[PDB]
């Protein structure tokens, strides 16, 4: 919560996907004094409930792609921020941009958990929002909830050097250095170097090959 | 500010949504004129593309509301632009232009004329 | 070795009454510890040096004890620290204890000072300390040894202390440290410059941790209640008894702690927010005005965009207070404080707007420039209501009426008034009384003719810049004589009098009537007569020296001609100040004066106003 300005939204994503997995199990409750450390967590989590709201409205007022506000919503009902003020505003957005959206460039999952979590009187308030979500349980993405939260850091936002490269994906690196320095009309050089790269295409990084194309101009 | 101490921070991050603003290519394979009435859509590079038509600046910076600052290369890259692109119009934001006609170093530069002349109306005083 | 050190502690530990120090037993016990000084262990010379003195028993004896004893426990660590790379010196090795080490700092913190011996003295064993520094156990110990360090005023080696910061939170998990003693130390890393940051952050979420904790335990005793199923001052013993038990702090401290966060730029969101609610709205009625204004001067700074803590400041300040209770400078601060963007529109704006229009209207200088530039933030900062956006107008008609009398009065420079017509002109305020092209018009008349230097020559300048001292002297805000002025601008300004004639200075306190009558301190103003008497008396002035100490100025002579004998006549006549409109000193000098001139007429006023003076 500290130090957490200038948020890229797929990074807040990621953050709250992360929470959500690391959260306790619910047990039988001694009433006699553990519901006081009920309030005072209850407490605590509003204190950070109300940051990743108010960071999310100024997402919301600068423009944001709706996979990630969708992703977003579904993590806070998750952790059961439920004032409904702000659900409005979450349609309100959703429907704003429903008319060019792609449907079945998002997770039908996703699409099943927020559409239970925007309430039916909110769905019925925007009948465009619900087709929308019907259309996009229908046909989506499978699968996408049960990956790793890096694993879908590194899958909806390339590059992004946040985490550390494999050891196999250092080689590829190494062949674009080498080939950088390479004299231009040493053409067998620079084809055995790309005939090498080539070999290990499947487990290199999808944006890296900006840089394969790159050294080709030069 | 001493609360960063130094931390670059999401800001100077390697996040995804900074390599974007990076449109270079990828090939190598790693005094002050104040200006006001401008609009906040109203990016620096058309600030210098329009007040280059009187003189070449250094440093330019705009402000909400539509106030900036731009500093120029020469006196008489100022000299011309001080009083030849008053309320010209540019994108719908016609500039009022006022000029610091006492600077940092101008006020050191008043401070004698003051101090004289502060001399000279006490011998009077005296006598 | 016991008898003698019990004794001269039985005859020091009665050293109050002044009968009762000895000095008879003084002169029989303590010459033969000044010859046996060596024979004593170091424990007990220490324990010596700690207990009371009487400041006669402390020059005849003690002055010396310091260094006689400072110089053997030097040798001593000498022998320690040989040994790291007479019978006691051969065990001096085992005679440096932690505890012993500790203790020698300690107990020096009363003699010591910015001495070059004293400062290596203390640099000596220091690093003994640090050879010592993971057998200390207690964290208040270091605490300790902080604020002694402090009270030495040494220079510090500052990696040290950031060490010792560090190890501050491995020895919390043991005992929990003290919210009053976190604020001790964050008040000793400030005052000598230290700049790590994590020592100050780990000691800020100690204190925050312990209002926390202990809100979280009240709120634990209502809960669990529950389960079972003047009289301002009366209100105001409730609050602070509840801020006293929770914080463990005064609030004129609290105040200067979050003054310093803001300072450091932290973000509000977790440390200025956390504790509105439960701690800091029921308890804003209870602030000392001093504290109120330092409270808002941090939320300047701090930038809160929230109205859940700035809406019931606005209530309370619009409702409970009122025109008169409350100083301009901080109504100005708080519409400035709403000014930014990031801060929407409150939803009483027009009250703050209302009593923002009863303050200056009731406070009929170059600073209401600024408040415009204030006015032109809001006039465009979203829906502002149209009832908040009529006093505006008027307001600033105001502004301008005090502004043209001014410049007929020849005072403000008129940089500001032509930064007033540049605001004016792009606020495109419509002129009604036309004052505006008046101003316009006056300040053409002013400089394009005779010039802006010109100006300024119309008032001499060596009076105005005393009258510029006496300003920002009166800028100084008391609340009621609340705080009473330093001494500083007292001094400042006197040795500016000792300087100055005696007319002069009654024409500045004239020229600053003239704008802001009655408005003079009475500090101020009780100076002014004393200078003025000991001017016109001749006898000299206070001439200040390096010691805090003064020095009798060679008398003084004024020769003022029968012209300036009239101009300070009607001086008399439009001064505010009663002392020098009573005292007969004024008065027969001004009738020796016209003696030695020779006029008829002014001799007999003089006469006259002596008989009602004599």
């Amino acid at each position: 919560a500290k130090t957490a300005s200038d948020i890229p939204m797929i990074q807040l994503c990621a953050a709250l996907k992360c929470f959500v997995r690391g959260l306790m199990q619910n047990v039988e409750t001694q009433s006699l004094d553990e519901q006081v450390e009920h309030e005072l967590e209850k407490e605590d989590m509003d204190a950070f409930l109300r940051f990743c709201v108010e960071n999310l409205r100024r997402g919301f007022a600068d423009g944001m792609e709706v996979k990630c506000v969708m992703a977003a919503t579904e993590s806070l009902y998750q952790l059961g921020y439920t004032s409904t003020e702000f659900y409005e505003q979450v349609a309100r957005y959703l429907g704003s941009k429903c008319s060019s959206a792609s449907a079945s460039v998002n997770s039908s999952e996703t699409a099943t958990a927020v559409c239970l979590a925007l309430g039916e009187d909110i769905l019925d308030r925007h009948p465009d929002v619900h087709t929308f979500l019907l259309e996009v349980e229908k046909s989506g993405l499978k699968g996408e909830a049960s990956l790793s939260p890096t694993e879908w850091m590194n899958k909806n936002d390339p590059a992004n050097f946040i985490t550390p490269l494999t050891e196999i994906q250092q080689e590829g690196w190494n062949i674009i250095n080498r080939m950088v320095e390479t004299r231009a009309a040493d053409t067998e050089k620079l084809t055995a170097l790309a005939n090498e790269y080539v070999a290990i295409l499947k487990s290199t990084r999808v944006d890296d090959l900006k840089y394969f194309f790159g050294v080709f101009e030069e | 500010n001493p609360w960063n101490d130094g931390d670059a921070g999401w800001r100077g991050a390697a996040t995804g949504a900074r390599a974007n603003r990076g449109r270079g290519g990828f090939r190598r394979g790693r005094q002050r004129v104040q200006v006001s009435g401008l609009s906040d859509e109203t990016t620096w590079h058309t600030l210098k593309d329009h007040l280059r038509q009187a003189g070449e600046v250094t440093f330019c910076k705009v402000f909400s509301g539509g106030r900036a600052v731009v500093e120029f290369v020469t006196p008489e890259d100022a000299a011309r632009a001080i009083t030849e692109l008053q309320a010209s119009e540019l994108e719908g934001a016609t500039l009022f232009l006022r000029e610091d006609r006492e600077d940092t170093v101008l006020v050191n530069t008043r401070r004698k004329i003051r101090e004289v002349r502060d001399a000279q109306l006490r011998a009077r005083k005296e006598e | 070795l016991e008898e003698l050190v019990e004794a001269v502690t039985l005859y020091l530990r009665a050293t109050k009454n002044p009968r009762l120090v000895s000095a008879d037993e003084e002169h029989i016990f303590f010459p033969v510890l000044m010859e046996r000084l060596n024979e004593f262990h170091v424990s007990q010379l220490l324990d010596v040096v700690e207990c009371h003195w009487a400041r006669s028993t402390l020059v005849r004896y003690g002055t010396t004890f310091k260094d006689m004893v400072r110089d053997r426990i030097a040798l001593i660590a000498t022998a320690a620290a040989k040994s790291a790379s007479d019978l006691i010196i051969l065990r001096a090795a085992e005679e440096m204890s932690p505890e012993t080490v500790l203790r020698c700092i300690i107990v020096m913190g009363m003699s010591a000072g910015r001495r070059k011996r004293d400062l290596q003295f203390f640099q000596a064993m220091g690093m003994f300390l640090v050879h010592h520094i993971n057998h200390y156990k207690d964290p208040h110990e270091l605490v300790r040894v902080l604020t002694a360090f402090a009270r030495a005023k040494i220079v510090p080696p500052k990696r040290f202390l950031a060490l010792l910061g560090r190890r501050f939170a491995v020895l919390n998990k043991r005992k929990k440290l003290g919210s009053l003693p976190s604020y001790r130390a964050f008040v000793n890393l400030y005052k000598m410059g230290h700049d790590q940051m994590n020592t100050f952050r780990f000691l800020a979420d100690c204190i925050l941790e312990t209002i926390d904790s202990n809100i979280k335990a009240e709120k634990k005793r209502l809960r669990l209640a529950q389960l079972q199923s003047d009289p301002h001052l009366l209100q105001n013993l409730r609050a602070r008894e509840r801020f006293k038990r929770l914080t463990e702090l005064k609030p004129s401290m609290f105040t200067k702690l979050l003054l310093v966060l803001a300072r450091f730029g932290a973000p509000h969101q977790q440390y200025l927010r956390p504790t509105t609610v439960p701690l800091i709205l029921p308890t804003l009625r209870a602030f000392p005005p001093p504290s109120f204004t330092r409270l808002l001067r941090a939320m300047s700074l701090f930038r809160t965009t929230d109205l859940d803590l700035i809406e019931p400041v606005i209530d309370f300040m619009a409702d409970s207070l009122g025109p008169t209770n409350v100083v301009p400078a901080d109504v100005l601060q708080m519409v400035r404080l709403v000014a930014p963007p990031d801060v929407p529109v409150p939803r009483n704006l027009v009250k703050l707007i209302s009593l923002c229009e009863a303050v200056y209207s009731s406070s009929a200088p170059g600073d209401m420039c600024a408040v415009a530039v204030v006015l032109l933030k809001i006039q465009m900062k979203d829906d502002v209501p149209l009832e908040a956006l009529d006093p505006l107008t008027r307001l600033m008609e105001f502004f301008a009426e005090r502004m043209y009398l001014l410049m007929k009065l020849h005072i403000v420079s008129l940089t500001h008034v032509d930064v007033f017509t540049d605001l004016c002109r792009q606020q495109q305020h419509p002129d009604v009384s036309g004052h505006i092209e008046r101003l316009c018009a006056e300040r053409r008349r002013v400089n394009d003719a005779e010039g802006d230097d010109e100006y300024y020559s119309q008032l001499d300048i060596d009076v105005r810049e005393t009258l510029h001292r006496i300003l920002i002297v009166n800028d100084y805000n008391t609340y009621g004589q609340y705080r009473p002025t330093p001494g500083v601008l007292q001094v400042d300004f006197k040795q500016a009098l000792t300087e100055v004639s005696a007319f002069d200075v009654l024409e500045a306190a004239d020229l600053f009537a003239q704008a802001f009558s009655n408005a003079l301190k009475p500090a101020v103003e009780r100076h002014l007569s004393r200078s003025i008497i000991a001017k016109l008396d001749g006898g000299g002035e206070e001439v200040i020296t390096e010691g805090n100490s003064i020095v009798l100025r060679p008398p003084r002579e004024l020769l003022l001609t029968r012209e300036d004998l009239g101009k300070f006549v009607c001086l008399l006549q439009r001064t505010p100040l009663r002392r020098v409109r009573a005292s007969p000193v004024v008065w027969r000098f001004v009738e020796e004066k016209a003696k030695k001139l020779g006029m008829d007429d002014v001799l007999r006023v003089v006469e006259n106003k002596l008989a009602t003076a004599v």
